[PDB]
């Protein structure tokens, strides 16, 4: 996944899932890497 | 263009699969019914 | 799905969502006069359908 | 109106992609189906002897260490024997009793040839060679992965045979009238060289299993792996495994009498082992022939082809003496189940039809046994009589 | 997670088959670590 | 007017209207009345209204009034070619179309 | 398009040729 | 966008894929739906050719030549003919239920052509541009019955109506009504049927019109002149117009004699004696039924003796059908030769 | 390799199968491989033949150094800005 | 009895292939005791339906009165 | 990967087309070979 | 050499025998088509 | 034993070589045609 340059403060989640049922840790919520 | 043809491809596979599903139903029924046809019997007049 | 600044799924959030569309690429065309002799199926239809 | 001339017959064509713009993998698949319409098996890829009949038949045919199976299999003569040894391997694949069939067919065949010398256990028997031929060189038993492995070892060897044909401009007549050891000597040395880069672990788990089963059975009917067991397992590898790949799956108006004659030459030329492949198989048979000599050993090698065949034999002896003598690796007999439920149908059909025909053959009496020494009284075992009661009952059921 | 089935047939010490069915044949399956 | 592609108007598709029939009299009268001259004569006629379009038209104009009207095919937009008229039924653009 | 034949009109082999149209030496290499 | 402000990452890339490709909405593009250029048929059957054609022609020509008229010695070209095998073309573009082209191929398109048409390929060409290329073959012996005057008129009707319909010209409708009522050989029309998922597309059946009736007639008559029989035909046709009826009909006796082919005759005769010999053998087997009916009755038959008896009875009907078909074939061939002579 | 199709090739024996068919196209391939063998000090570099579509694939693409591998999601371009703002 | 003696099995089997051609799939109807009712199946409009479709109205393929095809009986009834 | 998924999916398109060709070959077989017709017996 | 042949001739016999089985089916498939009547079966009384 | 099956194989294979001639003479015999006749003769 990539975050566009200029939209890093937005709400970002990833929902990897098999047929109907999700996997361990979905609805994964990554946090901003660098400071600010 | 490769991506537009790619999403084209799963829809074409899905539509061809539905036509396969129709064909397997007709083939199965024609084979099963092609033993129960009543054979015609013809006899001379004199 | 609508949310506030931190995200708690606001319910009384009467607003308006629009879906304005825009094209992408380069502006192509073709005319080909009498597209039937050259079998030019690309521009037989005149608004390039 | 309008006479029925030949140019007014309706003609049908079909949409097909241009076979120069297609990738080669789809080109192979489209061409494979277009050759399969001349072969006639374009029946649908998805699509009756009862299961009780098939189960009860194998329960009788497995009796007394496989005596009722291998007595009927010896009682047949020359064409029904091939169909019963085919139906035996298909029925044993249906119940996955192939390790039991292989163990008892090896014991019974070696028992029958045990009074006879060691150098010709494989080649003077009746069922030992056709059993391994149908298990590891048939369409309905061999795995697609096994076919790919058999392609690997022998395709650079056969292409080296093709390259030495085109380099020296040898005619097709000259291959079939000259000794194969004179012409194809570099390509035969290539096969010797590739065999040494192969371990029995790299064999695809069914060839190694049958080599191990035949090794312990030959060791049984000689007396810890003895030297004669080394040579007979090499015989079933070069003559029966690799030899049955070259002579098996290996690619590459006018009157009605004249059009039939023109095409009959075509269909007999297409289905024909090419002369460079047949002579290369003959060379591999001669390498296995010298395997027995190096085991038993000198014998005065006065040629240029004879040192090559004796060194080929001795290096095959040295390779099989090592790999067979290793600690016994895991060797599971895997077989194709692509045609499994249908394959058991003409399997049980062939045994049940053969028992009824054989019973009528003995009752009125014209039974010529194909085995020289198996008499009528060995077939009249009470086990066979109980097979007859099952065959009579199951004909109607 | 499905069946794994194999058929064991009891055999008399000389070679003929016991078509009576009085022999317990317990099977213990040991996953090798 | 370009019948969709280069295709001949056959008989297995949209049907033909026979010469000197009571449809070849109906199309003469309703057209010669609109032009008010007898120097207008028809040379070919076709039937376009499939029963799919007849049933859809009847369900929509239940209780309305029906007028006969003419529309020039050359002045019609190219998407309403004769092949597409036999499928959809003369689709109306969002700006409307006069009659 | 047309195919030029000088008598005996085009058979199936010569026809499909036109359909597809419309739609130091090696011995030293082997010795070194 | 919510309240006019972009939400999440919203240059949302949206692909659009067309719907189901309905068959009856596909377009046909090209001249191959109006106009088919006919070609000479490769299934032609000229009269018989033998070695004495060259011997009779060389002796007769050089007898008049090699003295005064016909000095020759030039190596003049015989002008080998210019027969044209035409490959007409039209493209079927597959569209969906609102008229948009399909971006890749893979659809089922089957094209069957009757009453002269012979479909050669239907090529995908990647994106859906299914190109149907065909050849219309006209039969030989019915075409030579119709004169050049009627073929030229049919040629001119198809040339004027290749773009505009039959209505636009003042009179073509009653002209084609006359042509259909001339009730003549050759269909003067070729059939093409194009199916997507085996459904008829719009305008099926395709009725393509032939515009080479003059050209294929000239090529066929030139081929008859070029053949060794027709050179002898024109040899005595030149004799009749100047006179000399006795030498005129003597070439007819000569040509009829060498077109009265001997080899096909005694092949019929020999196999006819073979068939009658077989007939005498089957009632001889009926005679030997009593031979093996006055014996055995205590020497029992065996189980394989029944099965081999069924095999010989089946193979006896197979061999009976075999030599009857051979006779029928030889007879049809001799009938053709006799009709031609 | 003397193979009629890609599924007739497998990584284990195809290294020894190069140049055996004696066709000048494939014998040139053995010339190029053996030249790389002898260009270095030692002639012992093991050769894998990796078709597209096998589990042994990532040994090839992870040595694609301008590309982005599982370990670092940086191209050579993107690494060059990151060493430039940090400089 | 209601499944081995259905109301209609249509005039032939080539029309089953025609309905697949440029059409839809095939219908499976299951055994069904009660509710095979109304007009248009075996009422007096079933006679008009049979005349249009080309089939026989009472007991669609035949008018079964015996248990075996008897040439003898038809010759003596001619 | 975009191109490889294109060639594998177009391979599946040619798979399904050849299956469609072949099931229609059985369909035109049964219709046109006159096996869906009652056979005739001539009793006296 | 007598085992290279009989492994070449046995493939030749087996391949042509399976080709005989496709032979009888394409003969019989023609027979029924091109014919002008469903199989006629003369059934007299035993 | 090898030649008892080689003379069986060679005699068999020449029997099918005459049968390919026999049997695809018949498909070309049959194409060659519009419609055959019933085998029934009655009487």
């Amino acid at each position: 996944y990539y975050i566009p340059p200029g939209a890093e403060r937005h709400f970002v989640e990833i929902s990897i899932s098999y047929h109907g049922r999700p996997i361990k840790g979905s609805p994964f919520r990554p946090r901003p890497g660098g400071p600010l | 263009q490769s991506q537009s043809d790619l999403l084209e491809a799963q829809k074409m596979v899905e539509e061809q699969r539905l036509e396969i599903q129709r064909l397997y139903k007709v083939i199965e029924s024609l084979n099963r019914e092609k033993s129960l046809v009543p054979p015609v019997v013809l006899a001379p007049a004199n | 799905r609508v949310r506030n600044r931190r995200g708690e799924e606001v319910a009384d959030a009467d607003g308006a969502v629009a879906l304005c569309f825009s094209p992408l690429g380069e502006p192509q065309y073709s005319f080909v006069a009498d597209p039937t002799s050259s079998l030019s199926v690309d521009a037989y239809r005149m608004d390039t359908m | 109106p309008i006479a029925s001339a030949v140019e007014y017959i309706p003609t049908s064509a079909e949409a097909a992609t241009d076979p120069n713009a297609l990738p080669p993998q789809t080109r192979e698949i489209v061409a494979r189906a277009r050759e399969a319409e001349e072969r006639g098996e374009n029946l649908p890829t998805l699509m009756k002897v009862p299961k009780a009949v098939c189960r009860r038949l194998w329960n009788l045919l497995s009796d007394n260490n496989f005596i009722p199976l291998l007595t009927l299999l010896k009682a047949s003569d020359g064409d029904q024997r091939r169909r019963l040894v085919a139906a035996a391997c298909n029925l044993a694949n249906s119940f996955s009793a192939v390790p039991d069939l292989a163990y008892h067919l090896f014991r019974y065949e070696l028992k029958w040839v045990g009074h006879l010398p060691a150098s010709l256990f494989l080649h003077s028997s009746s069922l030992l060679f056709p059993f391994l031929s149908f298990v590891t060189s048939s369409k309905e038993m061999l795995l697609p992965g096994d076919l790919s492995w058999l392609h690997q070892v022998m395709d650079p060897v056969l292409a080296a045979a093709d390259s030495i044909v085109a380099s020296e401009h040898l005619s097709a007549d000259q291959i079939l009238r000259e000794t194969p050891a004179k012409l194809f000597r570099p390509a035969g040395s290539l096969f010797l060289e590739r065999l040494k880069r192969l371990s029995l672990a790299d064999f695809p788990c069914t060839f190694r299993g049958l080599l191990y089963l035949l090794a312990d059975a030959v060791d049984a009917q000689l007396r810890h792996v003895t030297s004669s067991a080394i040579a007979t397992c090499a015989e079933t590898l070069i003559c029966c495994f690799f030899g049955n790949f070259i002579l098996r799956y290996a690619p590459k108006d006018e009157r009605t009498d004249l059009v039939g004659l023109r095409r009959m030459r075509e269909i007999a030329e297409r289905s024909r082992v090419p002369p460079t492949y047949g002579a290369m198989d003959k060379l591999l048979r001669q390498m296995a022939s010298f395997c027995w000599e190096a085991v038993s050993s000198e014998a005065a090698l006065r040629n240029v082809e004879e040192q090559f065949l004796a060194q080929a034999g001795k290096e095959i002896v040295d390779w099989c003496a090592l790999q067979l003598k290793l600690p016994r690796l895991e060797s599971p007999l895997k077989f194709s189940s692509a045609v499994l439920r249908k394959a058991a149908d003409e399997a049980t059909g062939e045994f049940l039809q053969y028992i009824l025909r054989l019973d009528r053959d003995m009752r009125e009496g014209t039974f010529q046994s194909g085995t020289p020494g198996l008499t009528e009284r060995d077939v009249a075992t009470p086990a066979y009589e109980e097979l007859l009661e099952f065959a009579i009952r199951a004909s109607t059921y | 997670g499905r069946l794994a089935t194999f058929t064991i047939q009891a055999v008399n010490s000389d070679g003929t088959f016991m078509r009576s069915g009085d022999a317990s044949f317990t099977v213990y399956v040991d996953p090798v670590k | 007017t370009s019948v969709g592609g280069d295709v001949r108007l056959s008989e297995k598709d949209l049907g033909a209207v026979l010469r000197d029939s009571d449809e070849w009299a109906f199309l003469e009268y309703l057209l010669q009345m609109s032009v008010r001259t007898s120097r207008v004569r028809l040379l070919q006629a076709w039937h376009i209204a499939t029963p799919h379009l007849v049933s859809a038209f009847e369900r929509r104009t239940q209780g309305r009034l029906l007028t006969y009207s003419f529309v020039d095919t050359a002045s019609l937009d190219e998407d309403n070619s004769l092949q597409d008229i036999a499928r959809r039924g003369l689709k109306i653009p969002m700006t409307g179309m006069r009659f | 398009p047309s195919l030029k034949t000088l008598d005996v009109p085009a058979d199936q082999q010569s026809m499909n040729v036109f359909l597809t149209r419309l739609g130091e030496n090696l011995p030293t290499l082997m010795s070194i | 966008t919510y309240e006019g402000l972009e939400i999440a990452g919203s240059p949302f890339e949206v692909h659009f894929i067309r719907g189901k490709a309905v068959a009856e909405a596909c377009r046909v593009i090209g001249q191959g739906a109006k106009t088919c250029f006919a070609s000479p048929s490769p299934h032609l059957q000229l009269p018989y050719v033998n070695a004495e054609e060259a011997r009779a022609l060389i002796d007769q020509r050089a007898r008049e030549e090699a003295w005064k008229t016909g000095v020759e010695g030039k190596g003049e070209p015989p002008k080998p003919a210019v027969l044209n095998n035409y490959v007409n073309q039209f493209v079927v573009a597959v569209c969906d239920e609102m008229g948009n082209r399909v971006s890749i191929g893979g659809h089922r398109v089957s094209v069957r052509g009757s009453r002269g048409a012979k479909i050669l390929q239907v090529v995908d060409e990647g994106c859906g541009t299914y190109r149907v290329d065909y050849a219309v073959y006209l039969p030989k012996t019915p075409l030579q019955q119709i004169d050049v005057g009627l073929l030229e008129k049919i040629d001119s009707y198809a040339w004027i109506t290749q773009a505009q319909p039959d209505v636009f010209v003042p009179g073509i409708a009653e002209a084609y009504e006359h042509i259909e009522s001339l009730e003549l050989p050759i269909h003067t029309e070729a059939e093409i049927e194009v199916l997507l998922n085996e459904q008829p597309i719009f305008g099926c059946p395709f009725k393509v019109r032939i515009c080479n009736f003059v050209e294929v007639f000239n090529a066929y008559a030139e081929l008859d002149r070029r053949s060794l029989l027709g050179q002898q035909v024109c040899a005595f046709e030149r004799v009749l117009e100047e006179g000399n009826y006795e030498e005129a009909t003597s070439m007819l006796w000569k040509v009829q004699d060498m077109a009265d082919e001997k080899q096909l005759k005694e092949e019929v005769v020999k196999v006819l004696e073979n068939l009658v010999r077989k007939q005498l053998e089957r009632e001889d087997a009926q005679k030997r039924e009593a031979e093996e009916g006055g014996c055995t009755y205590l020497l029992e038959e065996t189980s394989k003796d029944r099965e081999e008896k069924r095999r010989r009875e089946v193979e006896e009907i197979r061999s009976q059908w075999e030599d009857i078909h051979l006779l029928r074939e030889l007879l049809l061939r001799l009938n053709k030769n006799c009709t031609d002579r | 390799f003397g193979a009629h199709s890609l599924d007739c090739v497998h990584p284990d024996v195809a290294a020894a199968s190069i140049g055996d068919s004696q066709d000048p196209v494939g014998l040139r391939v053995r010339a190029v491989v053996q030249s790389v063998q002898g260009e270095h000090l030692c002639n012992a570099m093991r050769l894998l033949v990796i078709r597209q579509g096998d589990p042994s694939e990532q040994k090839f693409f992870a040595q694609l150094m301008e590309d982005r591998v599982p370990s670092l999601l940086l191209t050579f371009a993107e690494f060059l800005q990151k060493v430039d703002m940090r400089s | 009895q209601a499944e081995r003696f259905p109301v209609t099995r249509d005039i032939s089997l080539d029309v089953k292939i025609d309905q697949m051609k440029a059409g839809l799939t095939l219908t499976r109807r299951l055994p069904m005791v009660y509710g095979t009712a109304g007009m248009a199946s075996h009422g007096l409009n079933g006679a008009i339906r049979a005349s249009v479709l080309g089939v026989a109205y009472p007991c669609h393929p035949h008018c079964v009165m015996s248990l075996k095809r008897s040439p003898t009986l038809t010759t003596e009834a001619a």
